[PDB]
C-alpha cells in the first residue's frame, strides 16, 4: 500500500528478523517478499532500506532450511534479476561493513545458485519438465561450453526433446527457448550441425524465425544465425 | 566433384546452401536495420541523459 520510507526500513527490519530464524524463514515463503523487495530496492536507494534489504536477503540464503529452500529463493532472486545489482553494488562502496560483507555473501551465494541450476543435470531436467523459461543455466556461456556435448547424451535425446518442443509449445517462451537452444547447440558443438539438419531443428527454426510471436521470430533468428555461424 | 553424380549432389548442396545463405543475410541485415532504428529512436535522449 505503499507507506513510508521509515515504514519500509521498519517492515523489512521484521522480516530481516523473521529471516534471521530458520523456522520463520521457512514460515515466510508463504508470502514471498522478495519479488516485492527487489524493485522497491531500485527506488529505495537510501542507505538505510538498502542495508536492511541486503540484510533480509543474506538471512533468507543462509538461514534457509533445505537445499531446496535455497534453491526457491535463489530462483526468485536471479529471476528478478538481483544479482546484476549485487554486481553494481559491489562496484559500489558504503560507510560501515554489514553492506559490503553481505553483498559479497550474496554474490557468493547466488552464484554457487547459478552454478547449481547451470549443472547438466538440472538442465536435462528442465528439459524433461517442460521449464525452458530463462534459467540460469541457458544463458550462462561457461557451461555451454563445458556441457553443449551433453546434449548428444541417450542418443540425442536433449536435442530431441527440444525438437519435439518445436512443434509441441504452446508456450511461445517454451518455443523461443527451445530454437535458441538448438541454435547455441550448434555453436557450441560443429558436429551438431549435421544432427539438427537430421532433426529438423534446422527447418524448424529456419520456419518459426516466421512464428506468430515476435519473441519466438527473434529466438529463432538468433538460432539460424548460430546455425550459419560458418558453413 | 568427381563424377556427374557428385556434380549433381554438389550443385543441389550449394544451391541449398547459398539460398539458405542469402536468406540469413537479407534477414540479418533487415534485423540489422530494425535493432539499430529501435535503438535510434530514443538514443538522443539516451545521450543528453
Amino acid at each position: 500500500n505503499k507507506c513510508g520510507f521509515q515504514l519500509q526500513y521498519q517492515m523489512i527490519f521484521s522480516i530481516w528478523l523473521l529471516a534471521f530464524s530458520p523456522q520463520m524463514c521457512e514460515h515466510l515463503r508463504r508470502y514471498n517478499i522478495i519479488p516485492v523487495l527487489s524493485d522497491i530496492l531500485q527506488e529505495s536507494v537510501k542507505e538505510k532500506v538498502t542495508r536492511i534489504i541486503l540484510a533480509a536477503f543474506r538471512n533468507f540464503l543462509e538461514k534457509s532450511t533445505e537445499r531446496e529452500t535455497r534453491q526457491e529463493y535463489a530462483l526468485a532472486m536471479i529471476q528478478c534479476k538481483v544479482l546484476k545489482q549485487l554486481e553494481n553494488l559491489e562496484q559500489q562502496k558504503y560507510d560501515d561493513e554489514d553492506i559490503s560483507e553481505d553483498i559479497k555473501f550474496l554474490l557468493e551465494k547466488l552464484g554457487e545458485s547459478v552454478q547449481d541450476l547451470s549443472s547438466f543435470d538440472e538442465y536435462s531436467s528442465e528439459l524433461k519438465s517442460g521449464r525452458l523459461e530463462w534459467s540460469p543455466v541457458h544463458k550462462s556461456e561457461k557451461f555451454w561450453r563445458e556441457n553443449a556435448v551433453r546434449l548428444n547424451e541417450k542418443n540425442y535425446e536433449l536435442l530431441k526433446i527440444l525438437t519435439k518442443l518445436l512443434e509441441v509449445s504452446d508456450d511461445p517462451q517454451v518455443l523461443a527457448v527451445a530454437a535458441h537452444d538448438v541454435g547455441e547447440y550448434v555453436r557450441h558443438y560443429p558436429r551438431g550441425k549435421r544432427v539438427i539438419e537430421q532433426l529438423g531443428g534446422k527447418q524448424l527454426v529456419m520456419n518459426h524465425m516466421h512464428h506468430e510471436d515476435q519473441q519466438v521470430r527473434y529466438n529463432a533468428l538468433l538460432a539460424v544465425q548460430k546455425l550459419m555461424v560458418h558453413n | 566433384p568427381e563424377t556427374p553424380q557428385e556434380r549433381k549432389e554438389m550443385a543441389s548442396g550449394v544451391n541449398t546452401r547459398i539460398d539458405d545463405l542469402q536468406m540469413v543475410l537479407n534477414q540479418t541485415e533487415d534485423h540489422r536495420q530494425r535493432v539499430l532504428q529501435a535503438a535510434a529512436k530514443n538514443i538522443r535522449v539516451w545521450f543528453i541523459k
